[PDB]
């Protein structure tokens, strides 16, 4: 492959070329992208130290779960009294409670 | 002299012709004194550089 | 521009590659700096250090 | 400029090699003429014609 | 070797 070789060696050298005279940096990117590499592991090297410190359970379990909006009010007992008025009803007519048990003491 | 970056040198051979960079009549002579064939010096007619 | 688009093209060279890795780990940092920053957040600058 | 180097180091062109041997040359009509005037230093204008 | 000659030609 000595001619593709050569052809392909003449294009990067043009490529070259209008990258110098563009004043287009090629390398650009990669630079960037190792040092931003050298950042990740330093993140990294960080984040490995605080596990092997407080451990993987406690890391884990130290993730916030608190948020205002997850709240759930519930304020409606006038509504739950009367449905639970109708469940002792219903189960005493229909002999879930033949007696006057403690659950039936507890509803009431 | 900083310890931690000392100055060496590294022999390499040229894998392709540099661009050709100005230089005096003595010291472009000198130059192909050094190196035979393997550089070229050439008078430059507007200045004698 | 175009010229070396062509040429690059012809070449099966990636110009955007590197900036694509680069963007890629930009946002791995962004995360590990979350990490980090919760982890701060939560034990203290104090206890971390 | 950079687009006709590159061409040249294709084809394996030597852009210079026509100066170099012009140079050449002009060392040797140096030196032949240097010989010449030592000649006509020494038989003389007259006894050289 | 037509097609490197042709590839010299044109550079």
């Amino acid at each position: 492959e000595e001619i593709t070789k050569d052809h392909k060696v003449l294009a990067r050298q043009q490529l070259q070329v209008l990258a110098r005279y563009l004043k287009m940096d090629l390398d650009n990117g990669e630079r960037k992208f190792l040092k931003e590499k050298d950042t990740v592991a330093e993140l990294q090297a960080q984040l490995d130290y605080l596990n092997a410190e407080l451990g993987e359970f406690f890391v884990n379990g130290v993730a916030t779960s608190f948020s205002r909006k997850k709240a759930r009010t519930f304020d409606s007992s006038w509504n739950w009294a009367k449905q639970s008025l109708l469940s002792l009803y219903f189960e005493i007519i229909h002999g879930v409670l033949k007696n006057v048990d403690r659950e039936v003491v507890s509803e009431a | 002299y900083n310890p931690e970056k000392k100055e060496m040198i590294q022999e390499v051979i040229v894998e392709e012709d540099l661009e050709p960079f100005e230089a005096s009549k003595e010291t472009a002579e000198q130059f192909k004194h050094q190196h035979g064939d393997k550089v070229d010096i050439f008078e430059i007619p507007e200045t004698g550089e």
